[PDB]
């Protein structure tokens, strides 16, 4: 019976979980984190990563 | 060249200053990596082809 209020908490979820799982995603840079690519490359480099 | 040499390197500390400091080497160019930074990572595997 509950579905209406369980739906609004499921879409939230459900957001916040694709927002934090983009954070893997490289969009074509050399890898997805951050700190790779800083402990990898100096300033000319790493800044088109 | 046909029949180039692959050396496995493991289970070692690798200070590439000195190579990459030696003034012998008349080409020393790095991909995915600034050789300045090889001092603090650390690798799965390394390998020398020759």
């Amino acid at each position: 019976a509950l579905g209406k209020l369980q739906d609004v908490v499921n879409q939230n979820a459900q957001a916040l979980n694709t927002l934090v799982k983009q954070l893997s995603s490289n969009f074509g840079a050399i890898s997805s984190v951050l700190n790779d690519i800083l402990a990898r490359l100096d300033k000319v480099e790493a800044e088109v990563q | 060249v046909y029949a180039w040499n692959r050396k496995r390197i493991s289970n070692c500390v690798a200070d590439y200053s000195v190579l990459y400091n030696s003034a012998s080497f008349s080409t020393f160019k790095c991909y995915g990596v600034s050789p300045t930074k090889l001092n603090d990572l650390c690798f799965t595997n390394v390998y020398a082809d020759s």
